RNA sequence: UUUCAAGUCGAUGGAAGUUUGAGGCAAUAACAGGUCUGUGAUGCCCUUAGACGUUCUGGGCCGCACGCGCGCUACACUGACGGAGCCAGCGAGUAUAAGCCUUGGCCGAGAGGUCUGGGAAAUCUUGUGAAACUCCGUCGUGCUGGGGAUAGAGCAUUGUAAUUGUUGCUCUUCAACGAGGAAUUCCUAGUAAGCGCAAGUCAUCAGCUUGCGUUGAUUACGUCCCUGCCCUUUGUACACACCG
């Protein structure tokens, strides 16, 4: 028998990944990560400031490998979510548009994603070859 | 914190608006200034200005073409209070409608880039008791 | 990653900018307390001092004190973007301007009468102590 | 320009007539050797305007709800195209309003 | 001169825009579906059209 | 206002909590502020190191619960 | 031109609305009952109810004749449609 | 082909349709195992079928289970279903009837929700008020 | 149990055993209830060319010592943030327009911009990957990282036009509020409460309604003690009927 991302918890999963991403240090991080919020509703920027980046960009890549054709905005709406408007109600709010663009367009240099026909992102011939690969040293302990 | 000091420095400083002084301010062409104020001033200056605001300024240059013993240039009148206020019509005198009167302003420098109805309140204030 | 122990070094009270802040605050948030400082701004000026954020005020040496009133006092040459900043776009000289402490209410002062100068709407309102954004008043705002 | 996969698209406010002509154009379709496929109940639209009763606004805040069902379906026809359009007129209903598309 | 002052002010995208197409009003128009009917007029005429009550 | 929970942790208080924490039937987050005065965010680096060091056996994990006992 | 399935059925339910308060304002005289639109191809055929058809069919038909004309000059409609 | 049977559980608006296949025994959800089910506190719903009648009911089956719709906790209630429902009725097919009644006498005595779908369904609002029995706050 | 009647309460079976759950319709009369500010529905009165018609420009309907009502945020740790997990239903959508829903790609911290394509629609927006929620962290009882008014400076969108900030975004200021007196409202099961989403208004603006679904209880299943209404008896000098 074989091993998937499917077989693995999602959340211990991208913590594996981050690290791997991490290390491996070809990921091209933009030089604002250190200054913007993931969203505009959110008020503040990520508290893990050095590993924020790869983290998200391991959960974009995990959420792709699960779907087919997921484009950019859709992307926002995933990881957005309820504004504090002050004293009107909560509202949902998607997330930045430059974040999420930047993870996929430097996810597909490093090999993992590419540009699917009929629009979104696919996940490479590499992509599911690298993923299944860290899934089974995730398990081991 | 180390320290702080602030000894203010002067040269006969003139007045200066966004780091464009006096002198340079009033001929400089609208279409420039416009390039330097708020987002609100150049959105508005892009969407097209239509023959009213430019009609008025007209008039205003022509004012004070009237008189050259350089007191102030004669009152013109409009209705159009959504007039942005220009450095080439510094010093004009204009009759600005508030509904019912004309209230009267004389335009200062530093009420450049401000709306011309902004100084004309449309309503008496309430005076309880 | 463990407990660490000290003796002497920490400073119960710290003074940057001629404003008190309390030691035994974590330093992002001991920042707020200066007037002009909020959490956003906190969290940039300690990231580009390298000064990580799990430090208490008084854990800090003056080295990094005064590392980081330096890049308060000067955001734009520590990569700070201009958009980030308090008053941008001066209305002078037309720079971005961080103003900080006792510089603040001095040119929020000095926007007032620069207001009331030109006897604007909006400085009127300021000056009877109403709401200038156009908020309704007929049945809010009745304290005292 | 022959025997063509031929889409009839039949909507109708009332169900009764629908059927009728739905099942009056598949009876021609099988006595007639012409392989069909259908009919296909696309889901209901539900047309709903809330109003208030009140011309006025006195009262007790009531609310009209109407409704206007609206009932789609489609049949697959593998026939000529004249065929099909004398088919059409034969089964003709004020109600249903027929579109033939290829 | 005066006919580019009669009724020279813009009436699209706004309440004065539009009106019933039985009483010509401009309160309490119903958009959906492209009735254009007030909502007065809507009542007296929802049974012509084919709105029915049924919950 | 009466708190004044200590937040930096000194050498005196240091071996005092190596010698207090064994003898508790119960340890956590509130546990360790309530009887240690020291604070929150201190008691949770010491809970997660007490751990490490073999001292406190973990019950039950958890972010918003930290439930532990003694090991001996 | 091209028109939604929603605003289809709802055109046609306007139509009939508008037009039969038009009878009830014109032909009130004549007892109008109610009118019935039967739409078959290249025709609109219009069933109308009244008591007396001779106030509407008089003068060799003059007024049904001058009256579906005011109909094909309001709705855009081909003479013989 | 095989043996196959499939079935559906249902929750309030969470519908779960499963496959259950003769096989070695695969229960995945969505293509993931159900060792892995997100709702961690209420992971033993859906380990109250297995364990109920012993996993070794299970070696001959797999089952792969599709749910959709309905919230996190109404999907949970609905895969319950499916794989309750998906075991008896394989057996009531390619089994005796005499084991089928076993495994649905210990699902029925333990929580009927196993077999039966649950029928209550959200009540309509009325106007007057921000919910179906509740009224705006009335004044004098 | 019962007059062994109408019925009621328990079990069993059942998808459903409270009229199966919820609504729509809804009698005989009546009110000086509200609307002539929905009507090219109206009687009468007023006005009808210096108009009370209609149109254009500008303001106001928002105006602020105050009292009252429908609500929204909150006063924190059953929590805030920061990452991560990631599930609905009800619906709507255009053309020579006067411009609809808009994915996908590319810029931008954001708001937003740009280029293409799909959809008159179970096809595309859309699985509307919604929010509460869950996991892991930071915070540690502190007017604190609760709360986000008020205000300064700046950036976009809609619109002829944003000043009396339409709305959105960025930085900064960070107020009352530490669970609320006398009183008083709504509610019995997928109900109440949270939590969002869509449709209406709509160039822009939803703290509003109309619906929809997510999570999902406590406590009765009783009575006439308060309150309102109905019935029977009674009194009456009322019948325009106690506003007698
Ligand atoms: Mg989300
Ligand atoms: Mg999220
Ligand atoms: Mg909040
Ligand atoms: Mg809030
Ligand atoms: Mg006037
Ligand atoms: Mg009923
Ligand atoms: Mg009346
Ligand atoms: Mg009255
Ligand atoms: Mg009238
Ligand atoms: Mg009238
Ligand atoms: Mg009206
Ligand atoms: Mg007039
Ligand atoms: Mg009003
Ligand atoms: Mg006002
Ligand atoms: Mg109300
Ligand atoms: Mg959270
Ligand atoms: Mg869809
Ligand atoms: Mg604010
Ligand atoms: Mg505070
Ligand atoms: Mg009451
Ligand atoms: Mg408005
Ligand atoms: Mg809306
Ligand atoms: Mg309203
Ligand atoms: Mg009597
Ligand atoms: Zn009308």
């Amino acid at each position: 028998p074989g091993v998937s991302v499917r077989d693995v918890p999602a959340q211990d999963f991208i913590n594996a990944y981050a690290q791997f991403l991490q290390r491996q240090g070809k990921l091209e991080v933009p030089g604002y990560v250190d200054i913007v919020k993931t969203s505009a509703g959110n008020d503040l920027p990520p508290q893990e400031a050095e590993t924020w980046f790869y983290k998200r960009a391991a959960s974009i890549a995990r959420h792709i490998y699960l779907r087919k054709q997921v484009g950019v905005g859709a992307l926002n709406k995933l990881y957005g979510g309820a504004k504090n408007r002050g004293f009107r109600p909560h509202k949902h709010v998607d997330a930045s548009g430059s974040i999420n663009r930047k993870c996929v367009q430097a996810l597909q240099k490093i090999g993992v994603l590419e540009i699917s026909p009929k629009g979104g992102r696919r996940i490479s011939e590499n992509g599911q070859r690298d993923l299944d690969r860290i899934a089974a040293q995730t398990l081991e302990e | 914190m180390v320290d702080a000091t602030a000894p203010k420095k002067r040269t006969f400083k003139q007045f200066s608006f966004k780091g464009v002084d006096l002198k340079d301010l009033v001929e400089m062409p609208t279409e420039e200034f416009t390039k330097l104020c708020g987002a609100r001033v150049r959105r508005r200056f892009s969407r097209g200005l239509d023959s009213k605001p430019m009609g008025l300024i007209k008039k205003l240059r022509a004012a004070r073409a009237a008189t050259e013993p350089n007191e102030r240039p004669a009152v013109v009148k409009t209705h159009l209070r959504n007039m942005i206020v220009v450095p080439e019509m510094i010093g004009s005198v204009v009759g600005v409608y508030n509904g019912k009167v004309f209230n009267t302003v004389e335009i200062k420098p530093e009420m450049v880039g401000h709306y011309l109805g902004e100084f004309s309140i449309t309503y008496t204030p309430v005076r309880h008791g | 990653p463990l407990v660490v122990q000290e003796q002497g070094s920490f400073q119960h009270i710290l003074r940057l900018l001629n404003t008190n802040i309390d030691g035994r605050i974590k330093i992002m948030y001991a920042l707020t307390k200066i007037r002009g400082v909020g959490r956003r701004y906190a969290n940039l000026v300690c990231k580009k001092a390298d000064v990580e954020l799990t430090k208490r005020a008084g854990e800090l040496t003056q080295e990094e004190l005064e590392r980081i009133v330096t890049i308060m006092q000067n955001p734009t040459n520590y990569k700070i973007p201009a958009w980030f900043l308090n008053r941008q776009k001066d209305q002078v000289d037309g720079k971005d301007y961080h103003v900080l402490a006792n510089n603040l209410e001095s040119k929020l002062r000095d926007d007032l009468e620069r207001l009331k100068k030109i006897r604007s709407h909006r400085g009127i309102r300021h000056f009877w102590g109403l709401k200038v954004r156009g908020q309704h008043t007929k049945t809010t705002s009745r304290g005292r | 320009q022959q025997i063509h996969k031929i889409r009839i698209t039949l909507t109708s406010t009332k169900v009764k007539q629908l059927e009728n002509v739905s099942a009056n154009i598949i009876r021609n379709a099988a006595q007639y050797n012409i392989v069909k496929k259908g009919p296909v109940r696309m889901p209901t639209k539900v047309l709903k305007i809330t109003t208030r009763k009140t011309p006025n606004g006195e009262g007790s805040k009531t609310w009209d709800a109407y409704e206007m069902r609206i009932h789609k379906r489609v049949i697959d026809l593998q026939a000529p195209a004249s065929t099909v359009k004398r088919i059409t007129q034969i089964t003709i209903e004020p109600g249903v309003d027929v579109e033939v598309t290829i | 001169a005066h006919e580019n002052v009669w009724f020279s002010h813009p009436r699209n995208f706004g309440k004065g825009s539009r009106q019933c197409r039985h009483c010509s009003s401009h309160s309490g128009l119903i958009r959906k579906y492209g009735l254009d009917l007030c909502r007065q007029c809507f009542r007296e005429k929802a049974a012509d059209i084919g709105f029915n009550k049924y919950r | 206002d009466k708190a004044q929970h200590i937040v930096i942790l000194d050498q005196e208080k240091y071996d005092r909590i190596l010698k207090d924490v064994p003898t508790y039937k119960y340890v956590s987050v509130s546990v360790l502020v309530d009887r240690l005065k020291i604070g929150g965010s201190l008691a949770r680096v010491a809970l997660r190191q007490l751990e490490e060091d073999g001292i406190i056996t973990p019950v039950l994990k958890h972010s918003k619960q930290a439930i532990y006992t003694r090991a001996q | 031109a091209i028109l939604s399935k929603k605003k289809k059925l709802v055109a046609d339910g306007v139509f009939y609305a508008e037009l039969n308060e038009f009878f009830t304002r014109e032909l009130a005289e004549q007892g109008y009952a109610g009118v019935e639109v039967r739409k078959t191809p290249s025709k609109l055929e219009v069933i109308v109810k009244a008591s007396n058809t001779q106030g509407v069919l008089g003068e060799q038909g003059r007024r049904i004749h001058e009256l579906t004309s005011l109909i094909v000059k309001r709705f855009k409609l081909s003479p013989e449609g | 082909s095989t043996q196959s049977v499939q079935t559906f559980g249902k929750k309030k608006t969470a519908t779960a349709v499963a496959h259950v296949k003769a096989g070695k025994g695969l229960i995945k959800i969505n293509g993931s195992p159900i060792t892995l089910v997100q709702p961690e506190i209420l992971r033993f719903k859906v380990y109250e079928p297995l364990t109920l009648v012993g996993l070794d009911k299970f070696q001959g089956i797999d089952i792969r289970v599709k749910v959709t719709g309905g919230g996190h906790v109404s999907q949970v209630y609905a895969i319950r279903q499916a794989i309750a429902k998906g075991l008896v009725a394989y057996h009531q097919k390619y089994v005796d009837e005499a084991s089928k009644n076993e495994l649905k006498k210990i699902f029925a005595s333990y929580d009927k929700t196993l077999l039966v779908a649950d029928s209550r369904r959200m009540e309509p609002k009325k106007f007057g008020g921000r919910g179906a029995r509740a009224r705006f706050q009335k004044s004098y």
